[PDB]
């Protein structure tokens, strides 16, 4: 229950980096 | 014109160095301040408020010299020259640590001088004074640490020194008595200030190396020394090389110099959030369910429990000559020793 | 039809690709891969680790009841010394685990793929035609990495003595190195220091300086690139004040009025910094210690007088004697 | 621009002024300092 | 015995044999 | 120790090793006469 | 599970060349 | 005037070649004859001790910190 | 020339000695002056310190230790029987020196600028490679025949100082060097990892003996093979010939050597004897269980068989192997050997019959001995960590050496890299 | 003994005084034909004194 916290949220941060990396604005 | 109207434009004359209304406080403080700081590194001893030396006259190099702070008996007192303790020797007012006050509440008004300095000098050439506000940062961990600190103590004498060994003292000091490492303020400190030199360096490098007018000769005939730089690199070439090594990119110059503005700024602002915590001795110490779980089960261990272990020891081993006053005798067999765990 | 090594060898030194993947890159991508995968399953659910080699072992996993604060990688057991000690190395593996293997593969592998990525990026400066050196800049914190994971175990003769990898564990790293070594009297950290809080100075000031001073910035933009004219206002009027002040002596600091070597200034004082406290931790790895004042001043009756460099030799005293289990009488030690 | 006729009092004579006197005053007492017998 | 003499005429003796290249004209 | 009849020149010897150094503040007063190229 | 550090032999230096091979081929 | 001739005019040598050393000299007599230990009250080089007994002095007084530590002078401590 | 012409800085200044031929051998020859004016200056000045009835490493001299390893002036057991070779060889080096100095002075004076209008032979050019080639060549031969010059002091003169003689060490006469290659290459197949250190676990004079007769060998071989060579294609195609780029190749090089000489003279107590110069890291841990097990069993009783407090052996453990080793932190050493160990030593491991009765007088002391002088100091000159009253002043030679050249190899890598960028921007710049 | 003394501080005299003519004689241009005369006496004396001085440190 806190163990899951922590490795939930990280989960989290590294799908974060995905999308930010692959589906970023065009730059217009 | 009115004799008003003649001194205010006396002030605003361009020359070498700008006095300005800001500078009648700036600068009588900032020589009072520096200047005592000086005369008693040199001179005034500390043999009457801590039992120790600390100046030339004594004996001392330049790493070991320092303006020490009061006796705990003073409290949170002023230390006026003519003030009830002084009372009018210059002497005395030496030897109760009377000029640390000196000095610190000088250099408090002279930080407030400089900032109306960077105001009215930006108003003048009619900028947007951010450097101003960047400058707050310094004056939030001043007056959080050097004024509110031992406020919040009993006295001046739990106040940091003016010296370069006193503040090493100061360092293993609160890791001894807070452990300073673990309050999740300071990690924003050090998380802040080390990536205020990671912009720096990367930023620093990367323009460097997308000059332009790399071939013939410089196609740039100024500067216009205000403007820093920012035309002398292309941004398409850096943003291009950024989005492929890292995968993400500034592609907007101004967005790039605002977050190097913003990181080493908040993040000492947070460390003086936590500091002036610490004021009251509110300490994240410890992790209440680790302690359970070492006292039911003896053989847990953590590096976190080995951290604790040697702060207790910095305390026991620190404290008697650190706290003269107090008059700690600890007979060897109750200070803490690896050995005999 | 191109003849598959030839269509390798074009998609490999692609510049048109996302993200780029060099012939270093072949290298770095499963020494990294490794490398992390081995950390998060390891600052998860690595088993108790023997450390001292007497048989107690230190934890650092989630699930044995560690939160991320108090978690850590713990370095290899103290019987391991300087050797080389993979899987096969040991003949179980749960003797493997528990004598702190995860964490010699993972800063192998750790420092293996930072080379390659400063290899990679000398690369790519090469392959757009750009300036090289960017990588110079890169090498001040691939010099800590090796000093702190490579150069100090090899003088202390273990890889027990490494920086564990976690939160609590840099601190206690921290706090044992102070007791014995005394950096905050060794110079070459005290260098290092200026250079952060230089570093993070001369940072804020850049910010506020150009952010105040630009207006607007445009460039026309099409439907997959950028313009033809990178175009900004900027202001260029100033007042005799600040040129006077701090323009004076940036200038002469410089020995150049050229604002070129502002950049300039700003790229080598960090990166300078961190050299020399890199050599710090690397000379102090063969017992060359900082400064210890003790005893400076005695009067002449023979009785001495306290210094504040005494209040911390007692605390160095203090965190040195539990550092110690070994025996009571530890007489002259390390190494 | 800044033109010079400025006589014997201005702020940048009493700039140096106050940081020259005491300066070499105390390089005289560090000075004397190093020939103490202790 | 003289050996303050050799010390001295040693380490005075390097803007000596600069001074005499400015009389003789091997370079100003 | 040295020698016994070389012990005239005793306090002599103790200044030599530092001469290379020398050199290199003599490099510069060279470049201080000629008012610096 | 010497298996393994054969195996390990093999995959690396099969990048190693990979690399080199295409370092010469530049 | 400029600092970049500033050490070129012949004011320059006429007077502050006969005020250095003046002041010079007098920063070195301030401590040479001791009256730095008089003046700020530093402890002689061997009087931070009585003989009387080999405790520190440290004042756990503040309005009464002048006459205790008069008190202390006195007896050489 | 002697006004700005090229570009430089009177602080560049030495940049404009690459066209200049004899000027530039001049600033290298004289140069070489300042080097052998040290050795044999810092010598003689710390021979006037040095008292011969105590051991060197307790007043720290850093050359003379050298010199007592190659047989001049040494006597079985590292004591120091006459010292009036080590005044000849200050003063013959410091004679040198004025020589050198001379010819320096001269050829940056009077001395031609160009070589190449006198004799080509003595000319050079940075492009021509066959004159270099040849010129690198002759110095192969000649620091060939002076490697040689090890093995032959070793072999007639007097011999060298064999640490591993019986005895605790003996100035002999070598008379065997290993011929074999696969004893010998073997050495750059060894891994750089604990137990072994790939060349830095040599621990017998014949292996070193034997090695400086290849070194020689293949270094006559090649001055011989560059003088008979132009460059060809390949090796054309690949490096730059211009002028700085050879500096470069130069400073890179010795970068890694530096690393390499600390990585020696921190560990290996061989090639350095240990009674020269201090106590070696790991031999100071090693000493100071051994004396404890040696002292508490004379006045107790064996307990390198009883158990401890800890859960292990009060002074005796187990390593993974199967190995009697010494225990505490010192189990972090058990690959060490130092001649004093070696005949406690049984087949086991640490046999602890020997420890009870074949101990001799001699290793004893030198262990005490040794306990006492761990490899510890500071900048502030005193011995021991950072919390020791000052009553020493000892801080090893080892650590001295190996943090100097740490940090120069360091200084040297940085070198490299500049000088190697900026060939790159010379070469990318002619090539169009 | 007696001459040994007295050649070993006429070599340190020699050095001394041939060790501030050799630049100054190559700086200058003017009349170096009768400098690099004295120059070869000199060294030649210098050379000389080197190895007698040598071998009188033998019989002391
Ligand atoms: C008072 C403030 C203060 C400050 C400002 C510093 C500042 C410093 N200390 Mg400290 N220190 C202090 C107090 C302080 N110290 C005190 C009181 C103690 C005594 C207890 C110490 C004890 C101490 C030690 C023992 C050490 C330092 C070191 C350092 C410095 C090394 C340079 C650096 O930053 O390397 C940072 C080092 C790195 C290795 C960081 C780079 C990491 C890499 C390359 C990671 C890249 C991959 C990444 C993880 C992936 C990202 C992915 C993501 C984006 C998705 C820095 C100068 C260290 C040093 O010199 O190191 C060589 C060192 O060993 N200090
Ligand atoms: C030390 C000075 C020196 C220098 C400057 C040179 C310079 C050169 N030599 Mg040469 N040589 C030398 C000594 C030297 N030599 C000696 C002593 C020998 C006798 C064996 C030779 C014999 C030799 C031959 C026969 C020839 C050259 C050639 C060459 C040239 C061309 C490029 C080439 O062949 O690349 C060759 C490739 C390399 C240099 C790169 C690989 C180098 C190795 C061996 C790396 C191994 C590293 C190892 C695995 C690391 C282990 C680490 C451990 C911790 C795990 C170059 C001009 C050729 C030429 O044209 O000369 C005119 C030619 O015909 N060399
Ligand atoms: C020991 C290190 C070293 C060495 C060997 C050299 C050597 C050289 N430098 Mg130099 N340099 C150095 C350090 C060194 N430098 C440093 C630290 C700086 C920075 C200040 C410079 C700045 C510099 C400049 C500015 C220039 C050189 C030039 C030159 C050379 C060109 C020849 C010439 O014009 O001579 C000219 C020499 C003279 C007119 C007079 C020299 C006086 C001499 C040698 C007297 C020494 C006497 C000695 C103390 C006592 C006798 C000893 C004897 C008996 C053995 C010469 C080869 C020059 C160059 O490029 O010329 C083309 C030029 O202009 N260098
Ligand atoms: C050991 C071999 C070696 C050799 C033969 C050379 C040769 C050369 N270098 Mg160097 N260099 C070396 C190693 C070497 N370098 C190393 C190890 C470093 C890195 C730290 C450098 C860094 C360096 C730079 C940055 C530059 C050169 C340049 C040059 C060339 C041209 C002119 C010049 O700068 O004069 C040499 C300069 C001087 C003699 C002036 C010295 C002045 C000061 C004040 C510096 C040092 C002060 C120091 C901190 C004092 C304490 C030392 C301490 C260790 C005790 C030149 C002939 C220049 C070049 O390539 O031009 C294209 C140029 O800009 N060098
Ligand atoms: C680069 C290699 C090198 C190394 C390894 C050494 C090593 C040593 N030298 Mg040394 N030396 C060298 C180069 C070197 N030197 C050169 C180039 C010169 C000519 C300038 C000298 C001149 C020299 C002198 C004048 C003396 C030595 C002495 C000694 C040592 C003798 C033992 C002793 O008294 O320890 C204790 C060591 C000392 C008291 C010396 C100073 C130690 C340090 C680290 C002071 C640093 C102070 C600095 C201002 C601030 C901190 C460091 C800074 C870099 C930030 C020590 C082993 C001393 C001796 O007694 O020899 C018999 C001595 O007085 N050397
Ligand atoms: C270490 C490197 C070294 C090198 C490569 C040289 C190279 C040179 N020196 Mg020398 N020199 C050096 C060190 C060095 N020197 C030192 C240490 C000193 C102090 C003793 C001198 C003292 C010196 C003097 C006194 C003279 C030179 C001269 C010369 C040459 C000048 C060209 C000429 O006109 O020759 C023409 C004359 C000759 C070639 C005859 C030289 C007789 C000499 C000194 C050496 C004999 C060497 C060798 C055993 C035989 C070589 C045979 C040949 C076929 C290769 C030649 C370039 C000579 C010269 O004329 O300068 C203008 C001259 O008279 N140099
Ligand atoms: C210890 C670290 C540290 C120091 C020493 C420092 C120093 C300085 N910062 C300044 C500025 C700044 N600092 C800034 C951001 C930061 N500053 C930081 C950290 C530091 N900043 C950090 C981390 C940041 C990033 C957020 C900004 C944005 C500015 C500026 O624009 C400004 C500047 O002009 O930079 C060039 C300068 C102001 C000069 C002036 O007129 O002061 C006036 C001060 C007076 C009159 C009194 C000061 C207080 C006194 C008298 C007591 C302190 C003790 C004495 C100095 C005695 C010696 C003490 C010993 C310990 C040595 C000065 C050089
Ligand atoms: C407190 C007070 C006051 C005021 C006072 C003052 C304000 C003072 C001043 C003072 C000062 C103001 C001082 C100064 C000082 C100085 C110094 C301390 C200096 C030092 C030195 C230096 C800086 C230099 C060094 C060097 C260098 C850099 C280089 C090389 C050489 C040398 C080493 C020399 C009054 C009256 C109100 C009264 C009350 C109290
Ligand atoms: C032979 C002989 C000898 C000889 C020796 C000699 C050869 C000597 C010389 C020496 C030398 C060779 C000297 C020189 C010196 C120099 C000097 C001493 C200088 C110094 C410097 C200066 C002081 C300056 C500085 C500066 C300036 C000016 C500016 C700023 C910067 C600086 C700081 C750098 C003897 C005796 C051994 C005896 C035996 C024999
Ligand atoms: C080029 C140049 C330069 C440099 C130069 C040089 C570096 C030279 C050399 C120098 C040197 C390198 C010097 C030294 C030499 C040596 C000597 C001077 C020695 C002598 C010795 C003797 C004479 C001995 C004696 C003796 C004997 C025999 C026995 C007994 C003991 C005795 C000690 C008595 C300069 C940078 C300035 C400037 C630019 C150019
Ligand atoms: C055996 C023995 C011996 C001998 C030794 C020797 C002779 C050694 C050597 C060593 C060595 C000889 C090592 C190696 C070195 C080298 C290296 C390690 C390097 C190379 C290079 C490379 C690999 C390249 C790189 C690169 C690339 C790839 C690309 C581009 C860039 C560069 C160019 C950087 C003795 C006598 C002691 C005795 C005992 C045994
Ligand atoms: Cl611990
Ligand atoms: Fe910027
Ligand atoms: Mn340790």
């Amino acid at each position: 229950m806190e163990t899951i916290t922590y490795v939930f949220i990280f989960a989290c941060i590294i799908a974060l980096f995905f999308f930010a990396i692959f589906f970023r604005e065009p730059p217009r | 014109r009115g004799w008003f109207d003649i001194l205010d434009d006396w002030l605003k004359r361009d020359r070498f160095v700008f006095v300005g209304w800001s500078g009648i406080l700036l600068f009588p403080c900032a020589y009072l301040a520096l200047g005592g700081w000086l005369t008693g590194t040199t001179f005034v001893t500390s043999w009457y408020t801590h039992g120790l030396a600390s100046s030339y006259l004594e004996g001392c190099n330049f790493l070991t010299v320092a303006v020490s702070t009061p006796a705990n008996s003073m409290g949170h007192s002023l230390l006026l020259l003519w003030g009830p303790e002084a009372q009018g020797d210059f002497t005395r007012w030496c030897q109760l640590g009377g000029l640390w006050t000196f000095i610190a509440l000088h250099g408090a008004f002279g930080l407030i001088g400089f900032m109306l300095r960077q105001f009215e000098i930006a108003r003048l050439v009619g900028v947007r004074p951010y450097n101003a506000i960047a400058f707050s940062a310094p004056i939030a961990v001043f007056v959080s640490v050097f004024l509110i600190y031992p406020l919040g103590q009993s006295s001046w004498f739990f106040a940091p020194s003016f010296g370069v060994a006193a503040i090493f003292r100061f360092l293993l000091f609160f890791q001894g008595f807070h452990n300073w490492t673990l309050n999740p303020f300071h990690m924003m400190g050090v998380a802040g200030v080390l990536g205020g030199a990671l912009l720096c360096a990367i930023h620093g490098a990367t323009v460097e190396n997308t000059l332009f007018q790399d071939g013939e000769g410089a196609s740039t005939f100024r500067a216009f020394n205000p403007t820093q730089a920012e035309e002398t690199y292309s941004m398409v070439t850096a943003n291009r090389f950024w989005s492929q090594i890292f995968g993400i990119a500034f592609s907007n110059k101004r967005w790039l110099h605002f977050f190097m503005l913003f990181v080493p700024v908040t993040g000492l602002w947070m460390s003086a959030i936590g500091v002036v915590g610490l004021a009251l001795n509110l300490r994240s110490y410890d992790f209440i369910s680790q302690e359970i779980r070492a006292a039911e089960d003896p053989e847990f261990e953590t590096f976190y429990t080995k951290n604790l272990l040697l702060n207790e020891g910095i305390r026991a081993w620190m404290a008697p000559q650190d706290q003269p006053h107090e008059n700690f005798v600890f007979p060897e067999e109750v200070l803490p020793r690896g050995n005999a765990l | 039809s191109a003849n598959l090594w030839e269509r390798f060898c074009n998609w490999v030194t692609s510049t048109d690709n996302r993200l780029y993947v060099g012939w270093f890159g072949v290298i770095m991508i499963p020494t990294l891969l490794a490398a992390t995968i081995c950390f998060v399953i390891a600052f998860i659910a690595a088993p108790p680790v023997d450390i001292d080699g007497i048989r107690e072992p230190v934890s650092g996993s989630l699930l044995y009841g560690n939160n991320i604060i108090t978690g850590a990688v713990v370095p290899s057991s103290n019987a391991i010394g300087l050797h080389f000690y993979p899987i096969w190395e040991a003949a179980s593996l749960d003797e493997w685990l528990y004598n702190g293997g995860p964490y010699q593969l993972i800063i192998f592998h750790f420092l293996l793929g930072a080379s390659c990525y400063m290899g990679r990026q000398w690369e790519l400066s090469y392959r757009l035609g750009m300036r090289p050196w960017i990588c110079v800049a890169y090498s001040a914190p691939l010099a800590s990495a090796f000093a702190v994971f490579l150069i100090y175990p090899i003088g202390q003769g273990s890889f027990s003595d490494g920086m564990p990898l976690g939160i609590s564990g840099t601190f206690n790293f921290m706090i044992v190195f102070q007791a014995e070594h005394n950096i905050l009297m060794h110079p070459f950290h005290q260098l290092g220091v200026a250079g952060v809080f230089g570093g993070a100075l001369f940072c804020a000031m850049h910010g506020s300086l150009v952010t105040s001073s630009l207006i607007r910035e445009t460039t026309e933009t099409e439907s997959a690139n950028y313009g033809y004219k990178f175009g900004q206002e900027e202001e260029t009027y100033n007042i005799v004040a600040a040129h006077g002040y701090f323009g004076r002596l940036i200038f002469q600091y410089a020995s150049f009025n050229n604002s070129r070597s502002l950049h300039f200034f700003l790229a080598a004082w960090p990166v300078v910094g961190v050299w020399f406290t890199a050599l710090g931790i690397s000379t102090m790895a063969f017992n060359l210690n900082g400064f210890n004042f003790n005893h400076s001043v005695i009067d002449a009756k023979g009785n001495v007088i306290n210094t504040w460099a005494d209040i911390i030799n007692r605390a160095n005293l203090g965190m040195e004697v539990m550092h110690e289990r070994n025996a009571h009488n530890f007489p002259l030690d390390l190494a | 621009q800044e033109p010079v006729s400025y006589p014997i009092f201005t702020v940048r004579w009493v700039a140096v002024h106050t940081l020259a006197v005491p300066t070499i005053f105390f390089l005289g007492a560090i000075a004397a300092m190093q020939f103490i017998q202790r | 015995i003289a050996q303050l003499t050799m010390i001295a005429m040693i380490g005075i003796a390097g803007p000596m044999i600069i001074f005499l290249l400015a009389v003789r004209r091997g370079n100003l | 120790k040295l020698p016994e009849a070389y012990a005239i020149f005793d306090p002599l010897v103790d200044v030599l090793p530092v001469i290379p150094v020398l050199f290199l503040a003599l490099a510069f007063v060279w470049q201080a006469a000629v008012g610096f190229r | 599970m010497e298996t393994l550090k054969i195996t390990v032999y093999i995959v690396v230096t099969f990048f190693v060349l990979l690399f080199v091979f295409g370092f010469l081929s530049g | 005037r400029p600092f970049s001739d500033i050490i070129t005019s012949v004011r320059y040598w006429v007077i502050h070649s006969i005020t250095i050393p003046a002041l010079f000299i007098a920063g070195w007599l301030f401590v040479s004859t001791g009256l730095a230990y008089d003046v700020f009250g530093t402890p002689r080089p061997d009087s931070y001790y009585a003989q009387e007994q080999r405790s520190i002095p440290l004042v756990t007084d503040r309005f009464e910190a002048k006459q205790q530590v008069e008190t202390f002078l006195e007896q050489l401590k | 020339r002697d006004q700005e012409s090229s570009g430089f800085a009177w602080w560049a200044g030495n940049a404009r000695l690459i066209n200049l031929s004899g000027k530039l051998l001049g600033a290298h020859v004289a140069h070489a002056g300042l080097i052998v004016f040290w050795a044999g200056a810092m010598t003689l000045f710390e021979l006037a310190h040095f008292i011969p009835e105590k051991p060197m490493y307790e007043q720290g001299l850093i050359l003379i230790p050298h010199i007592a390893t190659l047989g001049w002036g040494v006597g079985p057991g590292g004591e120091v029987v006459d010292t009036f070779p080590f005044f000849v060889v200050g003063v013959v080096h410091l004679i040198s020196s004025a020589v050198l100095g001379f010819g320096g002075v001269y050829h940056a004076i009077r001395g031609p600028e160009t070589l190449e209008e006198y004799s080509s032979f003595f000319g050079y050019d940075w492009k021509d490679k066959n004159k270099m080639t040849t010129i690198l060549g002759f110095h192969l031969i000649v620091l060939g025949i002076g490697a040689l010059l090890l093995v032959a002091k070793a072999m007639f003169f007097g011999g060298l100082y064999d640490t591993w003689a019986p005895g605790g060490g003996d100035v002999r006469v070598i008379t065997n060097p290993t011929l074999d290659p696969r004893v010998i290459f073997g050495y750059l197949l060894k891994s750089p990892f604990g137990g072994e250190g790939w060349i830095v676990s040599v621990n017998n004079l014949e292996d070193v003996v034997g090695g400086h007769i290849w070194i020689g060998l293949i270094c006559i071989a090649g001055g011989i093979w560059h003088i008979l060579t132009t460059p060809f294609g390949w090796a054309r195609r690949a490096f730059i010939w211009s002028g700085e780029a050879y500096l470069s190749y130069s400073l890179g090089a010795l970068s890694m050597m530096g690393f390499i000489a600390t990585c020696f003279v921190w560990f290996n107590n061989t090639v350095y004897p240990s009674e020269f110069y201090g106590p070696t890291g790991p031999e100071a841990s090693q000493a100071q269980a051994m004396t404890f097990l040696i002292r508490d069993q004379k006045l107790g009783a064996n307990v390198g068989s009883a158990q401890g407090p800890t859960g292990l052996g009060k002074y005796l453990m187990r390593s993974p192997t199967g190995e009697i080793i010494f225990g505490g932190e010192t189990m972090r050493f058990w690959d060490f050997r130092g001649p004093w160990l070696e005949p406690l030593r049984g087949p086991n491991g640490l046999d602890l019959n020997k420890i009870k009765n074949d101990i001799q007088p001699w290793q004893e002391r030198r262990a005490a001995e040794y306990m006492t002088h761990a490899p510890l100091g500071s900048l502030n000159s005193v011995g021991g960590v950072a919390t020791e009253i000052n009553s020493v002043n000892f801080v090893s030679p080892r650590s001295w050496l190996a943090t100097s050249h740490f940090v120069l190899a360091f200084f040297f890598l940085v070198g490299h890299l500049w000088h190697a960028g900026r060939a790159r921007a010379a070469a990318a710049g002619f090539e169009k | 003994t007696i001459l040994f003394q007295l050649a070993l501080a006429a070599l340190v005299i020699l050095s001394f005084v041939m060790v501030i003519g050799v630049p100054v004689a190559y700086a200058s241009p003017q009349d170096w034909d009768r400098s690099k005369q004295l120059i070869f006496l000199g060294s030649g004396l210098w050379i000389a004194l080197v190895l007698v001085v040598g071998v009188l440190n033998f019989f002391v």
